[PDB]
């Protein structure tokens, strides 16, 4: 029944995934990066060297100025702009139109990307982390409040020109194989989850699970990498190196400071290990695990040479399950039931020998203690 | 790459 929403995402590898959104009246359609890691809907609204088009408020009869500025800082970049509301539809999304808050971006720093094809960002997380404060209703909240659309969306991010699907209001079964396994949303701010165990090629990293979630773990479609707290990152690299020891790589490769390239079509995927994260399940003492391949964590950087960047990196703000994780899976953001589902993606990049996996149940004790508290 | 909220 959701067929018209299939293949509604596009992107360039490593530059996020975007969906078309139509704003204002008469219609102004823009490409909008989908970000489960923030909660502001914002669009370029003035010329920028990296923008080929932008929102023109004076041409929208339905634009309402909120007479208030807004600023959002991200990990490296930031933008400043002006708040208002306008009519918004997603032409390859649900068949509704809502009046939503929109931040019109007038200035920015290291936000837009040269040649990315996107012109704005759709923050799909919860009001608690919206700027300027939690009173600025996020887009998805407006969608659910104003319409019949069920309080759920799902993302199938298909890695490498990338594509995928954002199904809004439900789940499409053509997008995954096997079973969906759910982890609780710990708290409605970011999409926060609890990681309870980590394995490299089946070998337990053997760290206290409190390290994996210090100070939070989140599912973030607007971040390319799998980002890990420093102690966890260091242990993971040590283990990944040991597992791939038949080949030698410079220290800088593991730090993302050096690329390694193979002649077209010869990448020895088989010499790199799979990586598993166990997540808290829906039943007491029950967990499940998601497993990704080097096809997910070694990312192509665009001749006759295939160059790759190691896309697991260090974080000082907790674990971030970015595209590196999401590209293996169909991920269901079941806001109505405060849970996130994972299943093997029908589109994920793999080979004849290994596939990404979602497996369970396992027995894991004292999972509640894994989470960070202030 | 992209590295989307500060915090």
């Amino acid at each position: 029944s959701f067929v018209e929403m299939v293949d509604n995402l596009r992107g360039k590898s490593g530059q996020g995934y975007y969906v078309e959104m139509t704003v204002g009246s008469p219609p102004q359609t823009l490409n909008i990066l989908v970000d489960t890691g923030s909660s502001n809907f914002a669009v370029g609204a003035a010329p920028h060297p990296f923008l080929h088009r932008y929102y023109q408020r004076q041409l929208s009869s339905t634009y309402r100025d909120l007479r208030k500025g807004v600023y959002v800082p991200y990990t490296q970049g930031a933008w400043a702009g002006e708040l208002g509301t306008d009519l918004v539809s997603i032409p390859h999304g649900p068949n509704v139109t809502v009046r939503a808050n929109i931040a019109a971006i007038t200035e920015s720093d290291k936000f837009f990307i040269n040649g990315s094809n996107w012109e704005g960002i759709l923050g799909l997380a919860y009001a608690e982390i919206a700027r300027p404060d939690d009173s600025l209703e996020p887009f998805f909240d407006s969608l659910v409040k104003q319409t019949h659309v069920p309080n759920l969306f799902s993302l199938q991010l298909c890695g490498a020109s990338v594509g995928g699907s954002m199904i809004i209001g439900g789940i499409d079964h053509s997008l995954y194989t096997g079973s969906l396994w759910y982890t609780p949303i710990r708290r409605e701010w970011y999409y926060e989850v609890i990681i309870v165990r980590v394995e490299i090629n089946g070998q337990d990293l053997k760290m206290d699970c409190k390290e994996y979630n210090y100070d939070k773990s989140i599912v973030d479609s607007g971040t390319t990498n799998l980002r890990l707290p420093k102690k966890v990152f260091e242990a993971a690299v040590k283990s990944i190196k040991a597992a791939s020891s038949t080949e030698k790589f410079p220290d800088g490769f593991w730090l993302g400071e050096q690329l390694v390239c193979w002649q077209a079509g010869t990448t020895p995927w088989n010499i790199f290990p799979v990586i598993s994260l166990y997540l808290m399940g829906e039943v007491t003492n029950q967990s499940f695990r998601i497993t990704i391949l080097p096809q997910q964590y070694l990312r192509p950087v665009e001749s006759q040479d295939d160059c790759y960047k190691f896309a697991i990196s260090q974080s000082s703000t907790g674990t971030v399950m970015g595209a590196v994780i999401m590209e293996g899976f169909y991920v269901v953001f079941d806001r109505a039931r405060k849970r996130i589902g994972f299943a093997v993606s029908a589109c994920h990049v793999h080979d004849e020998f290994r596939t990404a996996a979602v497996e369970g149940p396992f027995v894991t004790l004292d999972m509640e203690d894994c989470g960070y508290n202030i | 790459x992209v590295q989307f909220l500060a915090x």
